[PDB]
RNA sequence: UCGACCAGGA
DNA sequence: TTCCGGTCAT
């Protein structure tokens, strides 16, 4: 405001997730998750929700996008799935 | 937070717009009129007056009234009055600039002092920074006090040009107490003291032209110079000057709810002079004790002496008072706040925990809870902590519906009842495995605040292991330490993923390790090393045994 | 002080530093854009040691019977020895450890070769080694070209900053110089083969992990880098309990005033 | 509640909320030139009687079509028609609706997408505004007169003449019933 | 540029800026001695045209305020004598990464 | 060159001592008071003056003083500061909140 | 007179809700709290066009509760009446006091004073209505109203209108 | 207890955004006042039931935000205004950057 | 029940 | 600097 909406390409940030990011996702999918929020994989037996969010986050089954934002404002669009996450 | 939902859309504040109250603002917000300076008894009947506080403002006694507004006591938040002063006083705290203005226009016409025509003004009108212009051409025209009529152009200084007239002379200005004085000076000799009414500065302000506002360092929507001068008085509403009732037949009154009291009173009794027996100025000498009160009132530790002592020699809070530093508001109630779920006791060593876990006493476990939310997941272990009551350990002390409405489970006729709702809460006690924040002030370090793992234990103690101490910097000669519990499950998160111990062991402040191993373990560890050091089977046995990850293979 | 006048800092989604405003403070975090937790004191041996010594290190010449890699250590020894194709690279390579050498020598004038940084190149081999049991008898079977064309390769994906231009791409080879001069200091092909008999695989191995291990070494844009820093220092001045200077504690103080009348002015002219 | 596109920035002063009248001034949100989705620019949309009751029909019913794409996993008579319509993809209780396609429905001036077209074609000649180009599609006019009172803001705007034309060609387009 | 020996008189300095485009300069002779660029600590800083400068902003997203800056009258500004807007590159030696890249507009 | 004595003196204050601050540390502050454009002082003369919000400086030292020209001078507040958010109990523009999070309801599809 | 303005909404979604056929619900929800609706700065919202292409955009997740908040881009149509608008429709309600018609969606009153002289009213008649010389207005009646003026309230819209200038009355 | 000053600035450190504000928010002041979408101020008179809302001087009944910030806040700025300083609160930024 | 002082803990 | 009983009295 698209003029603050950066293109998939021409993308320029950090290839990987920060550990913030996840730290986040993790929380917020798991918060989710708790509330009886859907899940995409199967619970091997599993019932702790940041428990399951991290599950979720390993076969990179999670409907979330970080939005990052630049110091003037304009962001990048990233999700779970893209962003490598090392750590 | 606040309960009882609102059809109105919810946001988050993204700018902050610094401005100052126009009178007739103040006026039009207002809800009250606020002409008597009692507080109640409508002769000694218990109430409040139409007078002050609830003339229509927010209320006490539980009672739902606050204009029909309702909701009562918790949700109404003030409702600002106002208080229509005699004459205009100046705002104890912008006395400063209402100042260096006057010294930056003439009055008579009421206009800058320095057009685009002076070349050493052009340079001080292309700074863009409200402080900086301001601060420059004050010193440019502070000088100068005459308000030329016909100065030379980019041209000859033969050639005069022309602009705004009346070269009435500038008198220089000096502050004296709450008051602008300046003398004009005669030439033929000998100056010419007279007292700046503000019913004067108030109107050589309010012609004060609209580029020459914002030249100087103000903004025609938000604050125009004309503004600090006070006209109206707006009235704090009680929750700013809560009273304290002692149950009934006493009183309570708030510091505040007093300068008002004053001011009140202090401005009534001026009105009555200038609609009677008029002694010209028998009144300035009363008149000056409005602009006191209404001083006193946001400011009390001034230069000119007069505490305003309240009977009794005590001081007297202003509200500036109430925001400087440490202690209040701002620093003591908003970048730091006392909040719940928080304990704190003694720490001791415990040689049995791993280096992330925190022994917590059973006693408070039981005391500290966590709003988990019924799951199909849960469920049932929930259902049991509820049914085990708030006094057996692992169990739960609170069960909150939908509904919005919370079952104490310490009493409910249907505490062993009760067959939990997916979607509802049930705030437990914090369980083996609950990362908590633990602390130790002074706090000057990432680590003094570790996320460990929470280890329910008996006696009265946060156990906390060794090799953990030189980062909070503890011993065990007394010293406490806090305990924060989490509350979402996303909280938590925020805290396993980056506040967990383990995670801290390295340390960027210095980028090596933070945390070792100490005393016996330590000086043990060289001992038992030593090439002149052996062990026999029976011990190496156990000593095997004891490595929780021993491959057991001796 | 020191925190209150740095809350706002910290390491925005470019790799910058800057507070509320968004006036940069440091282009790069540090100067290098790595989380001071990845850090450890390695040692640019390109640096010290006599002129004589450097030689008899680096130095590898195919057209010399005592100046080549004795076949004992190449497998495709005694096919190489003379080689004029090679003896390019041979030569790029040593006239760069050369170039590396007067350029730390510009930085660390003290001599000092020990300092902090990213991914612990010693160990990361130590590992190569006992991980891959190598034999420090039988000769490898790296190309010459292996080597030293995949120690090039490697730089290219040390990244620390991305950008799509030059500007942006030129501040990467600035952050990461320094690094690199260790880099081809532990990784100079006579190096490789007589101190650390690397085979192909283990070589191939060491570069991964340096890669990706210097990849996480970058710092994370989120970091309060501020808050960080003014602690960092603030809190090492509570420990400080207490040739004839100002002193510790009360000079501190007297820095952060920027005070004109300095109890000790002294000034050392030489 | 439910924004219009156009952050109009409300620096406190919020007075001078001007009249609504047949002077082809209407609210700030009803300017010729108002801003669609895409960002661009566009005229105001006016839509005269049955020239919505067809725009709405249209909807209502693309509606009840993908209402079961996702399903599986004569005056009098389109009165009965369209209450159909409405008991399938409305609201039910949206008595507004139920009014709206009733009164659309009974002082409507066509019944083909055809003839409306045409109605269009030729007002939009004129030049005039939106709201004047409405109202002479809904509203029988005999006379210039009738009409250039009923609809004020015209006066200056057309010669008698040709606005008698054009309200010739009208009653000639108007379908019968 | 004017090399003064002891000082010029405020009556004759005030005649400097009265005939633009041109510029002038004023420097002493003992402040001249040495240079001071060849300070084992100042490190070498470099003019940048209009353009890029117009380009280190793009590239950094960067408004002119959010730019460290450097001062109108800091003595390597004068060794070099930029202007009000002009921006100096400053490379110089670091112990975490060889060379780093700085940037300082004036003000 | 200043800032490299202002940097080098901090490093030594902390080296008398016998303890070790990983350069960029210094190094951060010693920038922050440089910048600006000369030796600004980490003290309420200083960088408490700087253009950064009300709210923010409004936390240390001079509070009303400062809020009381902030409406005077018609400031305005970005919000940006930590502590900004902080007084107003908003998440703060800080690592976990550097960014925003949402569902790609595309993506949610595929999923399943 | 009617329009079709390009609005927009913010619904905020329950993570309940997450599911796979979420854009689904979200357009549900829109009508919900829209067809129906009714603004004085949009009048009477009557109905959302072209169900199929409604924007959802990326909805953000709120951070307290997983709650959603997507901003719903969509067109409709709309009318809101104006003063000086001349409008057309059928008599609903009669007294003593006037008649009111009803235009759309909306009720415009019309005053007994507002009307002409030669109109009186007639109470005892079945139903009730207003004679004259040779008009006759009561229930199904049809009539052409100059609404005079308007009166937001609530979710609704009402309007005084009158038919005593030329081309108004009967048809 | 007390999360005072110290306690913030790590949690800042820490990059623990959301743990800070559940801090200092949920489990302390916390509090929801109603705003006028024209004068930033606490004036809205709210009647959470017949959900009238008006705000008579800037006279609304429409534009009406709801938000949540620590009570001693709402009293900050109650008290600034009873030094006759106005801050304002605004849900969308206008400036930009 | 808003406070101020004194004594004391790491 | 930070964080954490008793007395007197208004
Ligand atoms: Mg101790
Ligand atoms: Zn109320
Ligand atoms: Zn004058
Ligand atoms: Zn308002």
């Amino acid at each position: 405001l698209k003029e603050k909406a950066i293109p998939k390409d021409q993308r320029a940030t950090t290839p990987y997730m920060t550990k913030y990011e996840r730290a986040r996702i993790l929380g917020t999918r798991a918060l989710q998750i708790s509330m009886n929020a859907p899940v995409f994989v199967d619970l091997e037996g599993e019932t702790d929700p940041l428990r399951i969010a991290m599950k979720e986050l390993a076969e990179k089954k999670i409907p979330l996008v970080i939005r990052r934002y630049l110091p003037d404002g304009s962001f990048e669009d990233w999700s779970v799935e893209e962003l490598i996450v090392d750590l | 937070v606040g309960q009882q939902y609102s059809s109105a859309p919810l946001r988050t504040v993204k700018e902050v717009q610094f401005g100052l109250f126009s009178p007739e603002e103040v006026r039009a917000i207002s809800v009250a009129k606020i002409r008597f300076p009692e507080t109640m008894d409508e002769t000694q009947t218990r109430a409040k007056i139409g007078g002050l506080n609830d003339p229509r403002l927010g209320s006490i006694d539980r009672n739902l009234k606050c204009q029909t507004c309702q909701e009562g006591m918790n949700e109404c938040p003030g409702h600002f009055g106002h208080i229509d002063l005699a004459k205009p006083v100046f705002h104890v705290g912008f006395i400063a600039k209402i100042k260096k203005v006057c010294e930056c226009v003439c009055m008579h016409c009421g206009k800058l002092l320095l057009d685009e025509h002076n070349e050493l003004m052009r340079q001080a009108l292309a700074i863009k920074d409200s402080k900086k212009r301001f601060a420059a051409i004050w010193t440019l025209c502070k000088t100068k006090m005459v308000c030329e009529t016909d100065v030379p152009s980019e041209d000859d200084p033969t050639q005069l040009v022309s602009r705004g007239g009346c070269g009435n002379t500038q008198p220089t200005i000096r502050k004296d107490g709450l008051k602008l004085v300046g003398s004009w000076k005669k030439d033929r000799d000998e100056p010419e003291l007279r007292v700046l009414s503000t019913e004067e500065i108030l109107n050589i302000f309010k012609h004060i032209s609209v580029k020459d506002f914002t030249s100087l360092g103000f903004n025609e929507v938000f604050s125009r110079p004309e503004w600090m001068i006070l006209t109206c008085l707006p009235v704090p509403p009680p929750p700013v000057r809560p009273s304290i009732s002692f149950n009934e037949s006493q009183r309570g009154e708030d510091d505040l709810t007093f300068k008002l009291a004053d001011i009140l009173k202090a401005n009534i009794s001026l009105e009555t002079l200038e609609h009677n027996g008029a002694p010209h100025h028998a009144i300035e000498e009363a008149e000056s004790l409005l602009q006191f009160h209404v001083a006193t009132y946001m400011d009390n530790d001034i230069a000119g002496q007069p505490q305003a002592l309240q009977k009794s020699g005590r001081p007297v809070k202003s509200i500036r008072a109430r925001l400087k530093g440490k202690e209040g508001r701002i620093r003591g109630n908003l970048m730091g706040k006392r909040v719940d779920f928080s304990a704190r006791t003694v720490i001791s060593g415990d040689p049995n925990l791993e280096l992330d876990q925190v022994g917590v006493p059973k006693s408070i476990a039981k005391t500290l809870t966590y709003p988990e939310v019924v799951t199909p997941y849960n469920i049932d272990r929930l259902t049991q902590l509820v049914r085990n009551g708030p006094n057996e350990h692992p169990g739960a002390k609170y069960v909150i519906r939908d509904s919005g409405d919370r079952i104490d489970l310490r009493y409910s006729k249907r505490a062993g009842d009760i067959q939990l709702q997916y979607g509802w809460k049930v705030e437990r006690h914090i369980m083996d495995n609950d990362p908590v924040l633990f602390n130790r002030q002074p706090s000057l370090h990432k680590m003094s605040m570790m996320a460990h793992r929470v280890k329910v234990i008996p006696y009265s103690t946060f156990r906390l292991n060794l090799s953990v101490t030189s980062p909070y910097n503890a011993d065990f000669d007394g010293d406490e330490m806090n305990l924060h519990v989490p509350q979402s499950e996303e909280t938590r998160a925020e805290l396993s993923q980056l506040c967990a111990v383990p995670l801290q062991i390295v340390s960027p402040q210095s980028n090596k390790p933070c945390m070792g191993i100490v005393q016996d373990t330590l000086c043990g560890i060289r001992k038992l090393t030593l090439r002149d050091t052996f062990i026999e089977l029976d011990q190496v046995l156990n000593m095997l045994y004891w490595v929780p990850d021993w491959d057991g293979v001796i | 002080r020191l925190v209150k006048a740095l809350e706002d800092i910290m390491v925005h989604y470019d790799n910058t530093t800057r507070n509320s405003l968004g006036n940069v403070i440091q282009f790069i975090y540090g100067e290098d854009g790595m989380d001071a937790a990845h850090i450890e004191k390695q040692s640019l041996d390109t640096i010290g040691g006599s002129d004589a010594a450097f030689e008899k290190r680096y130095r590898v010449d195919l057209l010399n019977t005592d100046h080549t890699l004795d076949p004992s250590l190449l497998e495709s020894g005694s096919e190489i020895l003379g080689d004029l194709k090679l003896q390019v690279l041979l030569d790029e390579e040593y006239k760069q450890l050369v170039k590396d050498r007067k350029f730390l020598r510009e930085v660390f004038v003290d001599g000092e070769a020990n300092w902090p940084l990213p991914v612990n190149i010693r160990r990361i081999i130590q590992n190569a080694q006992q991980t891959f049991h190598i034999d420090h008898t039988k000769p490898s079977d790296l190309t010459i070209k292996d080597i030293v064309l995949g120690v090039k390769d490697l730089q290219e994906n040390l990244l620390v900053l991305r950008g799509k231009n030059e500007i942006i791409q030129n501040a990467q080879r600035d952050a990461v110089t320094l690094f690199c001069c260790l880099l081809r200091s532990r990784l100079a092909t006579r190096r490789v083969l007589q101190e650390y008999r690397l085979t192909k695989q283990a070589f191939d191995w060491v570069l991964s992990n340096i890669e990706a291990q210097f990849l996480r070494s970058v710092v994370h844009p989120g970091e309060m880098v501020g808050v960080l820093a003014a602690q960092s220092i603030g809190e090492p001045a509570t420990q400080m309990t207490l040739k004839k200077v100002t002193s510790g504690v009360p000079r501190l103080k007297e820095i952060l005033n920027v005070a004109k009348n300095m109890k000790t002015p002294s000034l050392t002219v030489y | 509640s439910t924004s219009t596109f156009q952050t109009r920035r409300r620096r406190l002063k919020k007075v001078e909320e001007e009249e609504n009248a047949a002077t082809l001034q209407l609210g700030q949100e009803f300017q010729l030139k108002q801003i669609n989705h895409q960002g661009e620019e566009e005229e105001l949309i006016a839509l005269n009687l049955s020239e919505a009751r067809l725009v709405i029909k249209e909807a209502l019913v693309e509606r009840r079509r993908a209402f079961k794409r996702s399903q599986k996993k004569t005056r009098e008579k389109e009165l009965e028609s369209i209450d159909v319509l409405l008991e399938q993809t409305t609201g039910g209780n949206n008595k507004d609706l139920k009014n709206t396609m009733q009164y659309l429905t009974n002082f409507s001036r066509f019944r083909d997408q055809e003839t409306v077209g045409a109605v269009i074609q030729l007002l939009k000649s004129t030049g005039l505004h939106p709201f004047e180009v409405a109202q002479l599609g809904s509203l029988a006019c005999d006379t210039a007169d009738e009409a250039k009172t009923l609809i004020p803001s015209l006066n200056n705007k057309i010669s008698d003449d040709e606005l008698e034309r054009i309200l010739k060609e009208l009653s000639n387009l108007e379908t019968l019933y | 540029i004017f090399v003064y020996q002891n000082n010029i008189t405020p009556s004759a300095m005030k005649l400097v800026p009265s005939i633009p485009p041109a510029t002038i300069e004023t420097f002493n002779e003992a402040a001249l001695v040495v240079n001071i660029t060849h300070h084992e600590l100042v490190p070498k800083h470099i003019r940048l045209s209009s353009d890029e400068k117009r380009e280190l902003l793009k590239r950094y997203r960067l408004k002119e305020s959010q730019l460290p800056r450097i001062q109108r009258a800091d003595p390597v500004a004068l060794y070099l004598g930029l202007k009000r807007g002009e921006v100096v590159k400053i490379i110089r030696k670091s112990e975490t990464s060889g060379r780093y890249a700085s940037y300082r507009i004036c003000m | 060159a200043g800032r490299a004595a202002l940097y080098k003196e901090v490093y030594n204050v902390i080296a008398s001592d016998g303890s070790y601050v990983n350069y960029r540390h210094m190094a951060l502050l010693v920038d922050v008071m440089t910048t600006q454009g000369g030796l600004t002082s980490v003290t309420r003369h200083g960088f408490n003056r700087s253009n950064t919000g009300a709210l923010m400086r409004c936390s240390f030292e001079e509070t009303v003083e400062i809020l009381f020209e902030a409406g005077a001078s018609a400031e305005l507040d970005d919000c940006r500061g930590v502590s900004e958010n902080v007084i107003l109990g908003q998440m703060a523009p800080i690592g976990t909140g550097a960014f925003d999070v949402m569902i790609d309801e595309e993506s949610l599809v595929k999923y399943m | 007179m009617f329009f079709i303005k390009d609005l927009s909404l913010n619904i905020t979604l329950h993570p309940s809700f997450f599911g796979p056929r979420m854009k689904q619900y979200l357009k549900t929800k829109l009508l919900e709290e829209v067809e129906g609706s009714c603004t004085g700065k949009f009048g009477y919202i009557l109905c959302v066009l072209d169900y199929d292409n409604i924007d959802i955009q990326r909805g953000r997740i709120l951070p307290t509760d997983g709650s959603a908040e997507f901003n719903v881009k969509y067109r409709a149509v709309v009318f809101k009446p104006f003063k000086g608008e001349v409008v057309d429709g059928t008599v609903v309600s009669c007294s003593q006091h006037g008649f009111e018609v009803q235009v759309g969606p909306m009720k415009v009153f019309v005053t007994k004073h507002l009307m002409p002289q030669d109109l009186t009213f007639n109470a005892g008649s079945n139903p009730p209505s207003y004679q004259s010389s040779e008009d006759v207005i009561t229930i199904k009646s049809r009539i052409r109203v100059k609404i005079e003026g308007c009166i937001s309230q609530v979710s609704s819209i009402h309007a005084i209108g009158s038919i005593k200038e030329d081309y108004l009355g009967a048809i | 207890l007390r999360f005072g000053e110290m306690e913030r600035d790590c949690m800042i450190a820490h990059g623990a955004a959301s743990f800070l504000k559940e801090r200092l928010m949920e489990a302390s002041d916390a509090f929801r006042v109603h705003i006028c979408g024209i004068c930033g101020l606490m004036t809205v008179i709210a009647k959470l039931n017949h959900n009238q809302f008006e705000c008579k001087g800037c006279d609304n009944k429409i534009d009406i935000y709801q938000i949540h910030i620590p009570y001693a806040a709402k009293l900050l700025f109650q008290e600034l205004m009873a030094m006759n300083i106005t801050p304002r609160l605004y849900t969308d930024r206008s400036r930009d950057f």
